[PDB]
């Protein structure tokens, strides 16, 4: 079966770093994109990042542009996202999504269609507490 | 802790009586002199078979647990003994994480859809091993840090479980008012017995040289004298697979980069042949594709050749692009270019306002919209017959219920994406009885000399040590061969040189005695083996190198001939 | 960024009656539309990829239809277990992928 | 669940039957359950065609001087050839000559 | 006692060594019905 395994959430300051892991597992890693979604407690779906499935073309929503990066490492079927310059406004579930490929030929940009398959998520929470 | 066994774990490997008979036999055993573990807990692997010695008059051993998870959901073994009598069992249990009035047996609390049942200072013995299903134990109890002597243990059980068996643990009496684990390994021995049927001596034939002459020999008393026992077999390492340059490349750019493409309907196939070139050339400038490969990612099929490749291409609206896919319906996928149900290539799209798009109009691409039938996969249909959608015959003239079935995309620049053109690729790959002309790379890699290595050179397989050559071949030759035809030089095919192939030492291996009624020491002799490729006193021979006894300056009377004019004593 | 406009927020609906979900795009995203459901403290799933492609293991009951700007889920006979959070999403133009803010469907 | 109403004076088509029903299932494991045999009798000081729970041959049947350890059935001659049985009935050993 | 049918009753047998045909003695009121095998050719062949 298809597994998404999310880890590296916690709490962060403000102006801090984190980085985020997903582990695949259960199909061929590089043979899909993959992606990050991100909900805020009681907010709708937000996409984040993704990369398609040799990594050599990533996108990134206006949000994170700059603060954000994403990679993954094929030979271990992992995903990661590196956040840098974290905000209260980045405090959310984050999900690792494999990316499926839309029916066929669907002309997408990279090979990022629409998420296929989510991960449970990992929260990050960013307080001056 | 760690302690050394000396002769231990040595059990009768079948019925079948049997007088004095030097027999020799290869089965599952404890080596002899073997680095056994000490315990005073812990889930210990299993991985082929089990010894399990121990110490102790009192009986603090309260059973073992074995199976594959040790927990509850799969069925496993359950061996217990109270003051009674053994009790194997095989069920469904549920053990505690800490198994152990006078009220007794905490070690599970479930024993579900069993399959077996069965009921009835001092060394305690047992050799446990789990062979097609059946789970044996030997076990022999003989009065007295282990001691030093040879035991050999009898069969106790017989069962016919089936039970898989990869971890095991143990179980203590506490206290609340010392035992050893080794692993068996395929060992050879020649095993002694008596007139009575039993085994009274044994040899491990994988530990001294001694003991490998006495195995061949079939004895325990050797006489002085030489004897050649084995062989020195000199191993490769690595595998370096050889190969040349990318011939030629393949005119993927006159079919992407082309000025036009063709109308789907009449779309265009450049058959292609003969052209090396690794398989992800293309996705380069990646993010703007469309990609869509079924079945097998571009990693997997770039080490992977085709007899043919194909590439259709035409132009259609972002709409349709879903259309070209296995299993799709619609105006082009019905009706101009099918693919069919079992496809095994790609789809690679792109968008292209910027090319076929103008403010006019672009009424150069074309699609079918009426046809009397839905496309045979692959199939092309160009004709331009005006569809009968009446009753009434056409003849040839558009009117009512008589239609051209061209129609035309309209494009320009200030459509929505789902009606700009698109420029569309279709890759097929064939497999047939005609050679694969159309492949990747090959797996890149360096080359290494003066080393015994697995070497491949475009096809030519063996083993050996390459070195720098002085032979000279025509300029149109690969490999060389000598008199009786075998190779013996190849040529690089990247730097065109000439290296020998020679091959890897290898030599008769003698063993050196006075007797074993002088002395256990003993000399070996490694026949035409150079005294630096061997793996104290070595002595090199025009017969080998000799290695454990001294080269003295006296001579005298020859005892044990060696060869070349050397000989060999027992004296200082 | 394409901006995906999901109506109504909430939907109260009686089991085994007939469910229908909005998504209308700021811009054509042609066929480029999927439909998730979300439960309470699970990950999204895919029902409908492709505006109309149901996801494998879906429902017969889950249809979507639609094309350019406008695009709907129906549910055929809602059961007990479909009262979730519907997110629409747009894959059109990467990046960003873009979600709708999400309809509640509700027990009447 | 309804309840037979089990008389005495029911016709035969609604009097009681108690059935048993047998499964054998056969997997990867020996049969635990068994036990056959067919046979006559035992002879000695003949040359007969003898089979001893599977051991088949040809031969004398003598009595032995050998003692078999207490788990083994048969014993072989050096050049692995079977010499001595011991008889499953009987539990005697006997060669073979 | 028997149990009901609904709730009919497994005994499951192992490790008892014994010929097959030891059963269908007392034979005349039987219903003895063994299907693809006679009992005789069962009595010379075990299961697990
Ligand atoms: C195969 O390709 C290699 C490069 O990958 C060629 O190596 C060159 O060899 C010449 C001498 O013949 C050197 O002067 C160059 O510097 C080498 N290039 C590199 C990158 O090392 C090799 O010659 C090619 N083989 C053939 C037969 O053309
Ligand atoms: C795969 C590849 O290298 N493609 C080249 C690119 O590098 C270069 O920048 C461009 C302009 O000449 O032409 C094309
Ligand atoms: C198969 C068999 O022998 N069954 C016995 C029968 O012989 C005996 O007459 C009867 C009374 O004790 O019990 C039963
Ligand atoms: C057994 O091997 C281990 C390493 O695996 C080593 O530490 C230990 O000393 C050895 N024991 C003996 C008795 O040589
Ligand atoms: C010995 O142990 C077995 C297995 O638990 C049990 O069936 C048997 O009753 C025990 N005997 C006594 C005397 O407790
Ligand atoms: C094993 O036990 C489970 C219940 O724990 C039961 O469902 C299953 O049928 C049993 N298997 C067999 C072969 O009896
Ligand atoms: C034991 O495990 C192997 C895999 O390691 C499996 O192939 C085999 O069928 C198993 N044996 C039994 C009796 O279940
Ligand atoms: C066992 O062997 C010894 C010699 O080691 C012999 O004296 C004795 O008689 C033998 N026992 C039997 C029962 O044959
Ligand atoms: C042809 O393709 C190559 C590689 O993708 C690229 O460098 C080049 O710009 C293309 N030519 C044109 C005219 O676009
Ligand atoms: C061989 O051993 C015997 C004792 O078993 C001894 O008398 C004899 O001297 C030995 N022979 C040699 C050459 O050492
Ligand atoms: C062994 O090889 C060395 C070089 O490594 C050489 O000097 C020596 O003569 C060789 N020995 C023999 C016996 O050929
Ligand atoms: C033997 O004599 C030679 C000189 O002839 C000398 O070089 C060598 O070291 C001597 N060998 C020993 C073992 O003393």
């Amino acid at each position: 079966e298809v597994q998404l395994v999310e880890s590296g959430g916690g709490v962060v300051r403000p102006g801090g770093s984190l980085r985020l892991s997903c582990a695949a597992s259960g199909f061929t890693f590089d043979d899909y994109g993959m992606s990050w979604v991100r909900q805020a407690p009681g907010k709708g779906l937000e996409w984040v990042s993704g990369i398609n499935w040799n990594g050599g073309s990533t996108g990134y929503a206006d949000s994170v542009k700059g603060r954000f990066t994403i990679s993954r490492d094929n030979a271990k079927n992992s995903l990661y996202l590196q956040m840098n310059s974290l905000r209260a406004e980045d405090t959310a579930l984050y999900h690792c999504a494999r990316v499926g490929y839309c029916g066929g030929d669907c002309y997408s940009l990279s090979l990022a269609g629409f998420p296929d398959y989510w991960g449970q998520g990992t929260l990050v929470t960013v307080s001056s507490e | 802790a760690y302690t050394n066994s000396f002769t231990r774990g040595v059990y009768y490997p079948d019925k079948v009586f049997r007088s004095s008979v030097l027999h020799s036999t290869q089965d599952l055993f404890l080596p002899f002199f073997s680095n056994v573990t000490w315990f005073h807990n812990p889930v210990l692997p299993f991985n082929d078979g089990v010894y399990f010695a121990s110490i102790e008059k009192s009986n603090i051993i309260r059973g073992w647990i074995f199976g594959t998870t040790l927990d509850s959901k799969t069925q496993s073994l359950l061996i217990v003994n109270n003051a009674t009598n053994v009790v194997i069992k095989v069920c469904e249990f549920q053990f505690c994480n800490d198994p152990f009035m006078e009220s007794e047996f905490r070690v599970y609390s479930s024993a579900n859809n069993c399959t077996f049942e069965y009921v009835s200072k001092n060394l305690r013995e047992f050799v446990f091993k789990n062979i097609d299903g059946y789970f044996k134990i030997y076990s022999k109890h003989t009065p007295i840090d282990l001691p030093q002597g040879f035991s050999a243990l009898e069969p106790l059980v017989d069962l016919p479980i089936g039970i898989n068996i990869t971890r095991f643990q143990t179980l203590l009496a506490l206290h609340r008012s010392a035992y050893y684990v080794g692993y068996l390994q395929p060992r050879t021995f020649l095993l002694k017995y008596n007139e009575n049927g039993t085994i009274t001596d044994a040899v491990d034939c994988a530990l001294d040289p001694l003991s490998e002459t006495k195995c061949t020999l079939k004895s325990f008393t050797v006489e002085k004298g030489i004897y050649q026992t084995s062989n020195f077999r000199v191993q490769p390492t690595e595998s370096i697979v050889r190969f040349p340059n990318i011939t030629n490349l393949c005119p993927f750019d006159e079919v992407f980069n082309a000025t036009r493409f063709a109308s789907v309907y009449a779309w265009n196939r450049k058959r292609i042949s003969n052209c090396v070139a690794d398989y992800s050339v293309l996705y380069n400038l990646a993010p703007f594709f469309t990609f869509k490969c079924y079945g097998v990612s571009p990693t997997k099929l770039n080490d992977l050749c085709f007899t043919n490749v194909y590439a259709d291409s035409f132009v259609i609206r972002g709409d349709e692009v879903r259309q070209i896919a296995p299993g799709q319906t619609g105006n082009i996928a019905d009706y101009n270019y099918k693919l069919p149900d079992d496809f095994t290539g790609c789809v690679i799209a792109w968008n292209s306002n910027k090319l076929d798009s103008k403010v006019s109009g672009n009424y150069n691409y074309l699609y079918r919209l009426f046809r009397k039938s839905n496309l045979k996969p692959f199939e092309r249909d160009i004709s331009t017959e005006i569809y009968q959608a009446g009753n009434k015959p056409c003849n040839g003239v558009a009117g009512f219920n008589c239609y051209f079935p061209l129609r035309s995309y309209s494009f320009r620049p200030t459509y929505g994406v789902g009606h700009q053109p698109y420029r569309v690729v279709v890759l097929s790959f064939e497999l047939l009885h005609a050679p694969a002309t159309v492949c990747g790379p090959k797996k890149s890699t360096n080359l290494v000399k003066n080393k015994c290595v697995n070497f491949n050179f475009n096809g030519l397989k063996g083993t050996g040590v390459l070195t720098e050559s002085n032979k000279k071949f025509l300029p149109f030759q690969q490999f060389g061969r000598d008199i009786a035809d075998t190779t013996d030089a190849v040529r690089d095919p990247q730097t065109l040189e000439i290296l020998d192939i020679t091959p890897c030492s290898f030599g008769g291996v003698s063993v050196i005695t006075p007797g074993t009624n002088t002395s256990n020491q003993v000399a070996v002799l490694y026949q035409g083996v150079n005294c630096t490729e061997v793996p104290s006193n070595v002595f090199q021979t025009r017969a080998g190198c000799l290695i454990g006894a001294e080269y003295v300056n006296n001579s005298y009377e020859c005892d044990i001939p060696i060869g070349a004019g050397i000989c060999a004593s027992y004296q200082t | 960024e394409i901006v995906m406009t999901q109506s109504p927020a909430t939907l109260s609906v009686s089991p085994g009656e007939r469910a229908t979900l909005s998504c209308r795009a700021s811009q054509s995203v042609s066929y480029n539309l999927a439909w998730y459901q979300q439960k309470p403290g699970q990950a999204p799933r895919l029902l409908i990829y492709d505006a109309s492609t149901r996801a494998t293991g879906i429902p017969a009951r889950f249809s979507g239809s639609g094309s350019g700007t406008e695009f709907t889920l129906t549910i055929s006979s809602l059961q007990s277990e479909d009262f979730a959070v519907y997110y629409c999403q747009q894959y059109n133009n990467w990046p960003p992928y873009t979600f709708g803010q999400g309809t509640k469907l509700e027990i009447k």
